[PDB]
């Protein structure tokens, strides 16, 4: 290689090299000071400014400090404001700025930086691809879709753009349309396409249209390290946790919780029925595109280890009962919720995002016929007042063909083999 | 949106730096 030195910078290369050598040798504090001195003496030097930013970046890593990193992010921008900045340096500085803004969770800031990059380098397709990711990270699928449509208009066979366009189409329930983009994108082998998210959604789109090739893609995704197995396809995992579709209470160790749910199941049922009868708007329809058809709604008391205070006003005894069990109330990768499903419902085969939880189901109102749940290769039914336990990281599927409603209580627990240290440090999902 | 029950979002965790 990159050309990072402007005319003046070539005249001070000896000083610039001396400072960078300190950085490369790990003398970060000395390197910071060396580049700070260069920025003082040569305030317009783009290479000196970039060196200062790189040292602040390394220092932020050394001190694990977001504030130090915020300084680097500003200095990376200062490089771009200086006169006569070489094109290669301008791109490197603003790209790293955007990347570090994303690390900090400053997604709107990264977006503005990525927008500037595309304006400065209009023919760089990689930068537009990066802008699309910026929109995806903030949840703006509509603008991300338009970015990848622009990329595919000029480079139709860009595989990064194909898989991401396919991902967006799938999210919008354009299943058939998404398959060729996801498939051709993965097959391109372009950098960024060998990603478990695209294998996950290609196979799922294929399953939804009845394409039996789905599991060849799950097999390949497993062989390439994205899935623990063809059946267990979660992407936010702690490696090595016991992997089994169905669990007994004793196997989980959470026997006191299970005893409490089964001994007190009728109070849990009754509060759920009262909400159905007098506060039915607390049941929210499932909103993750997991239904082929039918009506399925959830009343959530806990999510991400956080109690919903207003919801617990609707099930106060159930919330009081459950507060004695932090193995569920503190499961920041699970929920506690009522789940109602009505006749004519089919839930698509799907997997949850993480192997770090197990999912308990307490039967509350179970019709005598028509309701069942498959996990992996094994299908079961619910019983009123009894707990079933499965690992939702394994593919599972549900049918409701009874002649009345089916109500269960879903209680997520931390995987029993996760230590307290792990349970405290895993990011919430 | 949150990845409550599937993997429908591009990312399922929040970004908070160090
Ligand atoms: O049967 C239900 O209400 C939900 C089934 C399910 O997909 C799950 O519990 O993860
Ligand atoms: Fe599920």
């Amino acid at each position: 290689k990159p050309k990072l030195l402007n005319k003046f910078d070539k005249t001070i290369k000896a000083e610039l090299d001396a400072a960078e050598k300190l950085r490369k040798r790990g003398k970060i504090e000395e390197a910071v000071n060396a580049f700070k001195e260069l920025v003082r003496k040569y305030p317009q030097s783009p290479r000196a400014r970039y060196g200062k930013a790189q040292c602040e970046d390394d220092l932020a890593e050394k001190r694990r400090s977001n504030e130090v990193l915020r300084g680097a992010i500003e200095t990376y921008q200062e490089v771009a404001s200086l006169p006569d900045v070489p094109a290669d340096l301008l791109k490197l500085s603003l790209k790293r700025r955007s990347d570090r803004q994303q690390f900090l969770g400053h997604m709107r800031g990264s977006l503005l930086t990525l927008q500037r990059l595309v304006q400065l380098f209009p023919n760089d397709t990689s930068l537009k691809n990066d802008l699309g990711v910026g929109y995806l990270l903030i949840g703006d699928n509509d603008n991300a879709k338009k970015v990848y449509e622009e990329v595919l208009s000029v480079t139709p066979n860009d595989g990064f753009a194909k898989v991401h366009y396919g991902f967006i189409l799938k999210a919008q329930n354009k299943i058939a349309e998404s398959i060729p983009y996801l498939k051709e994108g993965i097959e391109s082998g372009d950098p960024g396409t060998d990603d478990g998210r695209f294998y996950f959604h290609l196979g799922d789109a294929m399953q939804r249209v009845g394409n039996k090739e789905a599991y060849k893609w799950y097999e390949l995704g497993h062989k390439r390290g994205h899935f623990a197995s063809v059946w267990q396809r979660s992407l936010y995992n702690v490696n090595g946790l016991k992997a089994q579709p169905w669990w007994t209470p004793k196997e989980t160790g959470y026997t006191e919780l299970v005893k409490s749910l089964e001994r007190n199941w009728k109070l849990i049922r009754d509060e759920g029925l009262a909400v159905m009868d007098k506060a039915k708007g607390l049941f929210l329809p499932e909103d993750e595109n997991l239904r082929e058809k039918g009506d399925w709604s959830q009343f959530t008391l806990w999510q991400q280890g956080r109690r919903n205070e207003n919801a617990c006003k609707g099930a106060p005894k159930t919330c009081t009962l459950l507060e004695k069990f932090p193995e569920t109330t503190g499961c920041r990768r699970g929920q506690i919720k009522y789940s109602i499903m009505h006749p004519g419902t089919h839930v698509w085969p799907h997997t949850g995002p993480t192997n770090c939880r197990l999912r308990m189901h307490l039967g509350l109102v179970i019709p005598k016929e028509g309701c069942k749940i498959r996990c992996a290769n094994e299908t079961k039914t619910w019983e009123e007042g009894k707990v079933l336990i499965f690992d939702d990281s394994f593919e599972h599927e549900v049918w409701q063909d009874a002649s009345s409603f089916r109500l269960i209580f879903i209680v997520d627990v931390w995987h029993p083999e996760l230590t307290p240290q792990q349970r405290r440090s895993l990011p919430a999902i | 949106g949150k990845c409550k029950n599937g993997l429908g979002e591009y990312t399922c965790t929040s970004l908070e730096g160090f």
